[PDB]
């Protein structure tokens, strides 16, 4: 036996115990009795698809305590974008990289009632907004645009309990050796250089930690603060910066802080030199007098060039 | 959902947002809390300057994540 959560026309999810071999029609019957409606007017929507009455729960790839939407009047469970599953960063309760689930909602009413016209065939289809289309089966919604989302697969997750997809991470099903340690591990991160160099998560973490602490991350105005392929290949900066979640919580926050500092500096700004401040400031380019100014700054007025208290004339 | 906005001093503000909120909405919320006019705010996530027309979901910004705030000085 297993439990399936049912959201009945956007209602709060109630559990239904089923068997692996329970048919969708049987599930429609019990929900029908509970809601006082005829079963023939029910439609079951899951993972971007309407489930047919003759399918069984296990045939529909319904995991334990997942959620189906029921409305009135290729499955995303089997998609492979490139076991070879997807991975997310689960911020809680796992606080780690975990195998993920690909799901989809209506981009206009934000409910998982949109059925896809076609399934996604590449990461771009699920990562680029509005790339895929469908019909929101909600009674009063004219939504036609799909909004994909990801959930951690290591425990049950509510409908809005989403996690960021780390689309460079792949199951190492073919035992590719790590470019840096030469060992075989799973999963691995695949850089988007021409060579598609593969690195294990142990070495990727150490790569990130050592480069962060040495201020060797790279600032790119279009992408942010990132790192390229460990082998130095060109045009290989990581674009989805949540991959640096592999740093762990403390170092990830230090990464975000350093990245913002570097962003200020690249925009031609200055970091306030007063001890205990360090506020990021963007004065006029021609301006030598910089004042760290309702509750954000420390009030220090300093010379942009020598970083001492503002002074007339040449520095020193 | 809850997100945090921090200056580079570590000063922290908390906002209630939706993933579909634009960066301009986020700046209006910051102005509502701290009085900083939006024209002086620059928001940064993971080192990337955030654009007024984009949404939090456009940057995959998650519940409880942090944006960094730096200030444009117009006086200077
Ligand atoms: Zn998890
Ligand atoms: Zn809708
Ligand atoms: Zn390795
Ligand atoms: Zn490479
Ligand atoms: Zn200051
Ligand atoms: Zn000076």
């Amino acid at each position: 036996p297993m439990i399936v959560f049912v959201r009945f026309n956007s209602s709060h999810g109630f559990p239904v115990e089923v068997d692996s071999d329970t048919s969708i029609f049987q599930l429609k019957e019990v929900v029908a009795k509970r809601q006082g409606v005829p079963a023939d007017q029910l439609r079951v929507i899951f993972a971007g698809k309407e489930l047919r009455n003759d399918w069984t729960v296990q045939n529909c790839d319904l995991d334990q305590q997942s959620i189906v939407h029921i409305v009135q009047r290729q499955s995303l469970t089997r998609v492979d974008l490139s076991y070879n599953s997807f991975y997310v960063y689960c911020k809680g309760p796992c606080q780690r990289v975990q195998p993920g689930k690909l799901r989809v909602q209506c981009s206009t009413c934000r409910q998982a009632t949109l059925t896809l016209t076609q399934g996604p065939s590449c990461w771009d289809d699920v990562l680029i907004p509005n790339r895929m289309s469908g019909e929101c089966q909600s009674p009063h919604c004219p939504g036609t645009s799909a909004e994909f989302f990801f959930k951690c697969g290591a425990h049950p997750t509510s409908d809005k309990e989403t996690s960021v997809a780390l689309h460079l991470i792949a199951t190492n099903s073919r035992n590719i050796t790590c470019i840096t340690c030469t060992d075989v591990r799973s999963p691995v991160l695949v850089f988007q250089c021409n060579s598609r160099h593969v690195i294990c998560l142990d070495c990727f973490h150490l790569y990130c930690v050592t480069r962060l602490n040495d201020r060797q991350f790279v600032h790119d105005p279009q992408l942010g603060y990132s790192l390229p392929c460990v082998a130095g290949c060109p045009n290989s900066l990581i674009k989805e910066l949540h991959h640096f979640r592999i740093l762990g919580e403390e170092q990830y926050n230090r990464y975000q802080q350093y990245g913002a500092e570097e962003c200020v500096l690249q925009m031609g700004g200055v970091l306030c030199p007063r001890p205990g401040c360090g506020a990021g400031l963007l004065p006029e380019p021609d301006c030598r007098k910089v004042t760290c100014e309702n509750g954000l700054g420390c009030g220090f007025a300093f010379c942009r060039e020598c970083k001492e208290a503002y002074h007339e004339g040449e520095c020193s | 959902m809850q997100i945090f906005v921090k200056t580079l001093t570590g000063k922290t503000i908390t906002l209630e947002v939706e993933p579909s909120d634009t960066i301009e909405n986020v700046k209006a919320k910051i102005q509502d809390k701290e009085g900083i006019p939006p024209d002086q705010q620059r928001l940064i996530f993971a080192g990337k300057q955030l654009e007024d027309g984009r949404t939090l979901s456009d940057y995959n910004i998650q519940k409880e994540s942090t944006l960094h705030l730096v200030l444009r000085l117009r006086g200077x």
